[PDB]
RNA sequence: UGUUUUUUUCUGUCUCGUGCC
């Protein structure tokens, strides 16, 4: 039953706060930078690496700003939290290939209402 | 029932996968692949020369792709045709030469209709930086260029979209060919504009929007990465030098820490030295390698110069300007890191190859068949005394006395030994008892440490004081290192052999055909069996494959020249299954043949026995002609074939001088009596020979002449090695 | 999908270690305890971010451990089924491919893949092109792929790919 | 130029009578 394509989740899962690739990304990065000091300390393992050098490769935008405009243009909206990380992180070209991606955007919005967020999200990737 | 009921040999249709046969036309196409692709970096059929060396691969590709001939029936009975025995890696050496050439020329041509679609949608679309189906062609042509090339279709691929619905700066190309000339032809755009009027005409409001197109222009073009190819693979000075945890991880066990400050080590010690590059990729593995050619700081300075405008005064300074920013843009996308990997590519590709011929002249080493018969030539063969003892020390230690014959004929064990912390005379009873119990031809004994060796000394002085080699005379014990009887008392062989036995049985046998016939052990295990064997450190840092093929392929030259005994795998188990490593008779189609052999109980009657009897194809016998070997027609258990039969009885007759009419079997003087020993070799001449054949035959004899007399002369010639007694350090 | 959540959870803490270190100890031990684990409820962890408090030390009647219900503040990572993400390939083999969405790795087989992708095994490198050979995918390239199943190998998840949806390659 | 050993918590039934603090 859990499928996110029609909009359900866990009651624990719903109250969850949502976290993009650039954001994972630098938080994991300034945690390697935090740990990486103060000698004597049990050092990274595998799954940091991993997650590290996965999420690198996929950070549309460094700068810390770039995220916060991204997130706060977008919160504006009445779409659900789920709908804030999939779209910012894919960062499709056209309307037609975000509706087929995520099928919950077919008839819940205009096309340029979408066309115009894909551009704008598309402009702010450096 | 295709590979053992096909027209083709097994080994011909197996080495011509990628390329099934070759044509006329493509003869030379491969043939000059293969020469082009033979010692590019080391020195490889240089022998052969650069034209007759291509000639050669030529005729052997166009035999192997005519007649479905394969590497050793290539080798050997093209020997005209190929290098005249100017190495052992010929037939697969081009083999391989000919499925290169044959996947460049099916990779070009893909390429080439690649392009010429999209030039077609190109015009399609736009016809109703432009985007012109020009370098298809270009693609389409470079087969050498296999990395160059494909970069190159990437490149064109990603700018000119790759979709399929169903003025800034120079150009690329004259900012490649003033790259490769060395001088910079053609400026950057000498405009009186610069970046902050170009950064208005896409909308980001930023100098570096160009920046990027040239990166990906310069990137995605094959003119730069021809330029930049071979510049540092060609020569690339790698220090070695171990990082902080290097240094004391590795202990000096890698290239990469045994030197803590030797560095500069070029191309040579890499690509020529297998063990380099094997501990170069191992200390890369899991702490740290040191692998940096330092010479680019001077190979990135002359490019600077070169696609910039020289003056400076606005216009000139900021196109200037603008070339350099493209230019270094260009160079952290794909230009020091794209030179890195060729140079890391082409040193995994040598520690490949020196694995692969460490690992080929380990297998060329140990394979040759060199067994100790009697008189190293009472019954066929010695009665090998396999003596194969734990431990010495007061347990049971196995010796077994194996016949000639590929067969165990007895055993016995020695529990006393020199157990009894002060007992001399119970090894030396048991000895005699043992030597007396049989009549063996030789002793075999092995060997683990210090004790192992005084108890093989001591047996054998036993041996030769009371006479216990045969009970009438003494026999000398020849030392035999236990490294094969181990291996082969515990493989499928010794155990169907013996199931209720010890292992120290098992051992003995194994010594025991091991100093008797090493062709039939080799040829009687999987290859599983022979990887067993480790041939050096190196061959695992590289790609197995490479080594099981060069084995494979030394086993079946080795098995082509020592021929193989029809009647000796019909019903001796020991000599049987030797039909794998066949020139053209595959394990399929010498499975298929053993089979039909056993059902209908057909023996070696002669060479046409498989052509007669309908078990094997005609292809199948003519590539399989000179390893099939009878027991008794007269020239059947030897390298002459059907075809030089009647050459062979010919020649034997004018050498012995007696009479022509129909000489097959019945007249003897000229076959029993040149077979027993040489007769006349000054009658036969050479020129006279390759006359008649290229009159008759539709061949020329001058390399066959000197086979088929031999062949004619000595019947069932092995080529393997003699009986090498263990030295000092070969027996430690 | 990565996600930012308050979760709980308690350690005994030996008696050696009471002293003027406690809640560094405690600290360091939460630290090597929920980090890289997985579970079927909230799904797998990637590490913890910040603490939010530490609860009262209810020391257990008749032994010295005494257990400390700390509530951190710590990412998961739990993938569902229907989402679509942006994965690398990492192995092309004729049975199917191989890709690593971050802390897990999915397949895709041959049947999923469109008829237009046949197969290379004459190329030395595993790759999938088509009839004019215009498009190309090999490993090292961030190709798309839906997460059409789900499962957990014992705090292990193996989720399931899948290559039937439009605009599903090199973007 | 040598020196012989390694296995271990078992476990018993239901009923009645007598004596003692």
């Amino acid at each position: 039953e859990e499928d996110a394509s029609q909009l359900i989740f866990p009651k624990e899962f719903e109250t969850a706060e949502t976290l993009l690739n650039s954001e994972v990304h630098m938080l994991l990065e300034h945690r390697k930078q935090q740990n990486e000091s103060a000698e004597d300390e049990q050092e990274l393992s595998e799954v940091f690496m991993k997650t590290l050098n996965y999420t690198a490769r996929f950070s549309r935008f460094k700068n810390r700003e770039t995220i916060a405009s991204v997130r706060s243009l977008l919160l504006q909206k009445k779409l659900h939290k789920f709908e804030l990380a999939c779209l910012a992180n894919l960062c499709p070209e056209t309307a037609e290939e975000s509706k087929a991606l995520i099928p919950s955007l077919e008839g819940r919005f205009e096309d340029e209402e979408l066309q115009q967020i894909l551009d704008d999200i598309q402009t702010k990737r450096s | 029932n295709e590979i053992r009921a096909t027209d083709l040999p097994e080994r011909f249709q197996l080495r011509s996968i990628p390329v099934k046969g070759a044509e006329d036309d493509e003869l030379e196409e491969e043939a000059d692949w293969i020469y082009r692709n033979a010692f590019a970096t080391p020195t490889i059929s240089l022998s052969r020369k650069g034209p007759s060396t291509i000639q050669k691969i030529k005729e052997a590709l166009g035999f192997m792709r005519n007649q479905h001939f394969e590497v050793p029936f290539i080798a050997f009975y093209r020997k005209e045709y190929v290098e005249p025995e100017l190495h052992i890696n010929d037939l697969w050496r081009v083999w391989q030469w000919d499925e290169k050439w044959t996947q460049l020329r099916i990779r070009k041509e893909n390429l080439t209709r690649l392009f010429e679609k999209m030039q077609a949608y190109q015009y399609e679309q736009i016809s109703a930086i432009r985007a012109l189906d020009t370098t298809d062609m270009e693609r389409l042509k470079d087969v050498q260029s296999m990395d160059e090339l494909k970069d190159v279709y990437n490149h064109f691929l990603l700018y000119y979209g790759r979709d399929i619905p169903k003025k800034f700066g120079l150009t690329p190309e004259q900012f490649g060919e003033n790259l490769r000339d060395s001088y910079q032809r053609h400026e950057t755009e000498q405009f009186p504009a610069e970046p902050l009027e170009l950064a208005k005409d896409t909308p980001e409001a930023v100098l570096e929007g160009a920046r990027y197109m040239v990166a990906l222009q310069i990137a995605r073009e094959p003119l730069v990465r021809q330029v930049l190819r071979q510049t540092f693979q060609e020569r690339a000075k790698l220090n070695i030098t171990p990082t902080k945890k290097g240094r004391k991880d590795v202990d000096e066990a890698h290239y990469a820490y045994s030197f803590k400050y030797l560095k500069n080590k070029p191309v040579k010690e890499l690509r020529d030295d297998q063990f380099l590059k094997i501990c170069l990729a191992e200390d890369e593995g899991l702490l740290t390698t040191d692998i940096s050619i330092d010479l680019k700081g001077t190979y990135f300075e002359e490019i600077k110069q070169f696609y910039y405008r020289d003056e400076f005064s606005h216009q000139v300074q900021e196109w200037n300007r603008q070339r350099t920013m493209a230019i270094e843009r260009a160079l952290q996308q794909f230009l020091y890191v794209q030179m890195a990997k060729e140079l890391k590519n082409k040193l995994l590709a040598e520690a490949k190859e020196y694995v692969i011929k460490a690992c080929s002249r380990k297998l060329y080493n140990w394979l040759r068949v060199a067994p100790y018969r009697p008189d190293q030539q009472q019954g066929k063969g010695i009665r090998v005394l396999g003596i194969a003892f734990s431990s010495a020390r007061d347990h049971p230690v196995f010796c077994a006395l194996v016949n000639g014959e590929g067969e165990v004929t007895d055993f016995l064990r020695l529990p006393h030994f020199t157990e009894e912390r002060e007992k001399k005379a119970q090894d030396i009873e048991t000895l005699k008892k043992f030597l007396l119990n049989k009549k063996p031809h030789v002793v075999t004994v092995a060997g683990e440490n210090r004790d192992a060796q005084m108890l093989i000394e001591d047996v054998k002085r036993i041996v030769h004081e009371l006479d216990q080699g045969q009970q009438l005379s003494s026999i000398g014990v020849e030392l035999v290192d236990n490294e094969l009887a181990i291996l082969y008392m515990n493989s499928k062989k010794s155990e169907a052999e013996f199931r209720d036995y010890p292992p120290v049985l098992r051992q003995a046998v194994s010594l025991a055909r091991r100093i008797q016939d090493p062709l039939i052990e080799f040829a009687q295990v999987c290859s599983e069996d022979i990887l067993c064997l480790k041939f050096h450190p190196l061959q695992e840092h590289v790609v197995k494959e490479e080594l099981l093929n060069a084995l494979y392929c030394e086993f079946i030259n080795r098995v082509n020249e020592v021929g193989v005994d029809v009647n000796r795998a019909i019903a001796h188990p020991y000599s049987q299954a030797l039909i794998q490593y066949v020139c053209g008779l595959g394990p399929r189609k010498g499975t298929h043949l053993l089979k039909i052999l056993k059902q209908n109980n057909t023996r070696l009657e002669s060479r046409t026995q498989l052509v007669t009897m309908c078990h094997m194809g005609p292809k199948v016998f003519m590539n399989c002609a000179g390893f099939l070997k009878i027991d008794t027609e007269v020239l059947d258990g030897s390298r002459v074939h059907p075809e030089t039969y009647e050459w062979a009885r010919k020649m034997a007759v004018d050498a012995l001088e007696y009479d022509e009419s129909a000489e097959d079997a019945n007249p003897a003087g000229a076959l029993e009596e040149i077979l027993e020993n040489p007769e006349r070799l000054k009658d036969l001449d050479l020129d006279a020979f390759a006359e008649e054949l290229e009159r008759q035959g539709y061949g020329d004899k001058h390399i066959t002449l000197y086979d088929i007399r031999a062949e004619l002369s000595c019947r069932y010639k092995d080529l393997r090695t003699a009986y090498r007694s263990p030295n000092t350090e070969e027996i430690f | 999908m990565f996600y930012h959540i308050s979760l709980e959870h308690e350690i005994l803490l030996h008696p050696r270690y009471f002293g003027p270190n406690l809640l560094n100890t405690v600290k360091q031990k939460l630290f090597t305890e929920v980090e890289g684990t997985c579970t079927g409820k909230y799904g797998f962890v990637i590490a913890v971010t910040t603490i939010d408090n530490i609860g009262a030390g209810v020391i257990q009647p008749g032994r010295g451990f005494v257990l400390y219900p700390v509530k951190y503040k710590a990412i998961v990572f739990r993938p569902f089924k229907g989402e679509v993400v942006d994965a690398v390939v990492t192995q092309v083999n004729k049975v199917g491919l191989f890709t690593e969405i971050g802390p897990m790795s999915c397949f895709i087989s041959r049947h999923s893949i469109p008829s237009e992708m046949e197969f290379d095994p004459n190329s030395n490198p595993p790759c999938y092109k088509t009839m004019d050979e215009d498009i190309v995918i090999q490993q090292d390239d961030e190709i798309r792929l839906k997460i059409v199943g789900t499962r957990v190998d014992k705090n292990d998840i193996f989720a399931i790919g899948s290559l039937m949806d439009d605009y599903l390659g090199l973007v």
